[PDB]
RNA sequence: ACCCACUCGGCACCUUACGAGAAAUCAAAGUCUUUGGGUUCUGGGGGGAGUAUGGUCGCAAGGCUGAAACUUAAAGGAAUU
RNA sequence: UUCGGGUCUUGUAAUUGGAAUGAGUACAAUGUAAAUACCUUAACGAGGAACAACUGGAGGGCAAGUCUGGUGCCAGCAGCCG
């Protein structure tokens, strides 16, 4: 079973968008889950941690399960889903879905000089969530992922080979750390390099081209 | 009080004990090339790490200029000689990459199993320990010998010892002696 | 325990100590 | 006795007569065989030391 | 700009400020004052021999309950009466009375360990045989 | 329904509660002769509750004499039975 | 004297945050991992203790300065149920 | 159509075989200032009981046990949490 709500979903089903790069170009909302699955079949999805989370009542307590889910490949798209449901497997599934919806690109770059294929980041760039500042820093070839476990896993999922990290603040709250890392990754595609002064065309969106095939009959 | 003899604690631990995946990987590596101790893998990594450090030092200083050009070149030469680095790759950035897997697959440990001789890495190790296998006519009993590419074409069985035609072999000899009396 | 009260008690103790010292002298 | 009862109360069971767990490279080899070659039966998440059931 | 003169001929003020600040860090203070030599029973040493004056079962701290089988030990070098805990399954059956006993720290950079109140040291080498060895019978006591 | 008493072994000795110091430490008088500073064992802080003076079993330590451990509590009936037996001199009284 | 439009200077306040911040909140607590305008001073887990001692300045009460020994895995904040 | 041959490859079992050894001892020889030890090497050296690997762990941190016996807030553990 598939069945699309939203124009974009319909478009994807018709098979007129080839890869998510185009989607990213026009910053399109991807509220429908299946789209990412369709476009990226290469999705390696990892569970991080499932801390029980409590809520107090007149009798007993509510034990929900907050599960941090990463999603990725080696291409430079990463997901991060956080979900809090009562059933643990169900929660994990939901988290996966969320991560798939989220999935974001990375400007993988060069350590120093071009040589062959980018497996680092462009710029020393950081996030901060709650009070956890993950900085990441373009490490040179082969110098590996230099990160705390969670962050390291995230980097692996991304398809970064080489990264220094300065994770600061209370990184022991894993969720927050992960969020910060994700934010930092998102930021990559924001720092205007001089490789970016060059003027673009501004394409008419898939929404404004394949307009007739979109929307319900 | 003549001088101090300069040691080097060379072969160096990782900064955490048990990250499961790391352990698993190292175990796998050991299995692949038959290494008595984690130390061997660690040794290799440390050596590679040294090289990487050197490369990093070179790189930051602008190439076209002296030390980077010269020292870097020398390093490159050395790496090609050990056989670890490939002739495709003479750019220093390539050096910066690499793996433990490149170095382990160039010891006299495996250069036996690649050239046949024993077949099975553990068997090869055993052979090397037991004074079979010379690199030249100079006999080797160092599993992590690192074969220098241009002298790889010379890993043959020893001029002494069985398997390479010298004597029955101290158990075979015994058996022969036993047979003799009958 | 109130901090002010604690301070007061400390002061009293100090005074007592001073008195003792004076006596000794 | 208060001073170390559970050591001087518990029955003595000897170490069994065992074949030698082959040391050096051999043990590493064995471990490799166990973990990445022969492979303990697949269920989802693997177990290094399973309790018999 | 916050505190510190981001100045340039500023440096003496910075250095002095750092010096003044440092004293609030405990370890540095201890190193400098020389708390190691004036106090904390051992002479800032790792191990010290002492003499088993009297065996005392110290009644443990809260949640936990038991008696903790320690020894009031008079150290030789300083002459200080400590209480050194003794590890494992009794082993006072090894310690006895009026014996020479080598003590260690506990792992807590001085201070108190786990749940034993007013206790700082493990015993290791009793009479010169080490408690572990005695207990596991890998080596045995020199008669009396 | 009624409970049954557990007799002493060796070292473990009957005694009387004299005064309440606090914390779980009670100065108990042993009928051997000497007064002792006794500790209320973990099982007894739970349910066992004393008064001004009751009859007890106390494990006397192998290395310390002046400090010991209250193992067991005796009721009025139990005390009377003990008296009848002849383990204790006739002076133990129970009144609240 | 009001009134309307300004305008400096102030005492504040109301919205938004596009920034902060742990949060409560804040036009500053902003322009801080994309960290660097100039400068003082103060803090380094909680107790012990603003104690003891020594200086000092007090007619005294006291103040300014101000320890350590010990001792404990929390003591704290700001929110939520 | 119910198999199967195990044709192609894998491990495991006190089983059972032939091959390697240096650690040992050690003729000489070197080595040495004499001599030890190494480096060469005659002869003698391996059949799980031998020519025998520990140390620490297996609630979590952190790899590894909701195994099998005893103890039962006791013993005792535990760098913290326990
Ligand atoms: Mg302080
Ligand atoms: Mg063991
Ligand atoms: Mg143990
Ligand atoms: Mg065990
Ligand atoms: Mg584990």
């Amino acid at each position: 079973g598939w069945v699309p709500v939203t124009k974009l979903g319909r478009l994807v089903k018709a098979g007129k968008i080839s890869s998510i790069e185009e989607i990213f170009l026009h910053s399109l909302p991807v509220k429908e889950f299946q789209i990412i699955d369709q476009l990226l079949p290469n999705l390696k999805d990892e569970v991080m941690n499932i801390k029980p989370v409590q809520k107090q009542t007149r009798a007993g307590q509510r034990t929900r399960f907050k599960a941090v889910v990463v999603v990725g490949d080696s291409n430079g798209h990463v997901g991060l889903g956080i979900k809090t449901a009562k059933e643990v497997a169900g929660a994990i599934r939901a988290g996966i879905i969320i991560a798939k919806l989220s999935v974001i690109p990375i400007r993988r770059g060069y350590w120093g000089t071009n040589l062959g294929q980018p497996h680092s980041l462009a710029t020393k760039t950081s996030g901060k969530c709650g009070s956890v500042s993950v900085r990441l820093i373009p490490a040179p070839r082969g110098s590996g992922i230099v990160a705390s476990p969670a962050v390291k896993k995230l980097m692996q999922l991304a398809g970064v080979e080489d990264v220094y990290t300065s994770s600061t603040g209370s990184t022991r709250t894993l969720e927050n750390t992960l969020k910060a890392a994700f934010v930092a990754i998102g930021n990559t595609y924001g720092f205007l390099t001089p490789n970016l002064w060059e003027v673009q065309a501004l394409t008419p969106s898939p929404m404004d081209v394949y307009a007739d095939y979109a929307t319900a009959s | 009080p003549r001088a101090p003899r300069t040691y080097s604690k060379t072969y160096s631990t990782p900064k955490r004990p048990y990250e499961s995946a790391r352990l698993d990987a190292e175990l796998k590596l050991a299995g692949e090339y038959g290494l008595k101790n984690k130390r061997e893998i660690y040794r290799i990594s440390f050596q590679l790490s040294k090289i990487r450090r050197a490369a990093r030092d070179l790189l930051t200083r602008d190439e076209k200029d002296p030390k980077r050009l010269f020292e870097g070149n020398a390093l490159i030469r050395r790496l090609v000689r050990i056989g670890v680095l490939s002739e495709d790759k003479k750019k220093l950035d390539y050096v910066l990459a690499l793996k433990v897997e490149d170095f382990l697959e160039r010891r006299l440990q495996t250069q036996v199993y690649k050239l046949g001789l024993a077949k099975s890495v553990h068997h090869a190790r055993v052979l090397i320990s037991q004074r079979h296998i010379a690199v030249g006519k100079q006999i080797v009993n160092i599993p992590s010998f690192m074969v220098r590419l241009e002298s790889e074409k010379h890993i043959d069985f020893a001029r002494t010892s069985p398997f390479g035609g010298a004597r029955p072999g101290r158990v075979a000899r015994k058996r022969a002696a036993a047979a003799g009396g009958e | 325990m109130r901090a002010k009260w604690r301070k007061k008690r400390t002061r009293r103790l100090k005074r007592k100590r001073r008195k003792v010292r004076a006596r000794s002298k | 006795a208060r001073a170390g009862k559970v050591k001087s109360q518990t029955p003595k069971v000897e170490k069994q007569e065992k074949p030698k767990q082959p040391k050096g490279r051999a043990y590493k080899r064995l471990l490799y065989t166990r973990r990445f070659v022969n492979v303990t039966l697949t269920n989802g998440k693997r177990k290094m030391n399973p309790s018999p059931s | 700009g916050k505190g510190k003169p981001r100045g340039l001929n500023s440096a003496r003020k910075l250095r002095v400020h750092r010096r003044n600040n440092r004293w609030a860090e405990t370890t540095y203070k201890k190193r400098l004052l020389g708390t190691a030599f004036k106090s904390s029973p051992f002479g800032g040493s790792s191990h010290a021999k002492g003499i088993v004056l009297e065996k005392i079962g110290i009644e443990s701290k809260q949640p936990n309950s038991a008696i903790r089988k320690c020894v009031r030990v008079q150290l030789i070098k300083n002459g200080k009466k400590v209480t050194a805990f003794v590890p494992n399954d009794g082993c006072l059956n090894f310690v006895d009375e009026n014996d020479e006993v080598l003590l260690a720290g506990f792992g807590r950079k001085g201070k108190a360990k786990g749940d034993i109140p007013g206790v700082r040291f493990k015993v290791v080498k009793v009479s010169g045989v080490s408690l572990l060895a005695l207990w596991k019978e890998k080596k045995e006591k020199p008669r009396s | 329904p009624k409970r049954e008493l557990i007799y002493k072994e060796e070292g473990q000795e009957y005694a009387q509660i004299t005064k309440m110091l606090g914390n779980g430490r009670v100065e108990a008088s042993c009928f051997d002769g000497n007064k002792r500073m006794a500790h209320i064992r973990g099982k007894l802080r739970k349910k066992v509750w004393m008064g001004q003076g009751d009859i007890i079993l106390v494990s006397l330590r192998d290395f310390q004499d002046d400090q010991c451990d209250v193992v067991h509590k005796y009721n009025l009936d139990e005390a009377r039975t003990l008296k009848n037996q002849g383990e204790l001199p006739e002076n133990a009284k129970i009144n609240e």
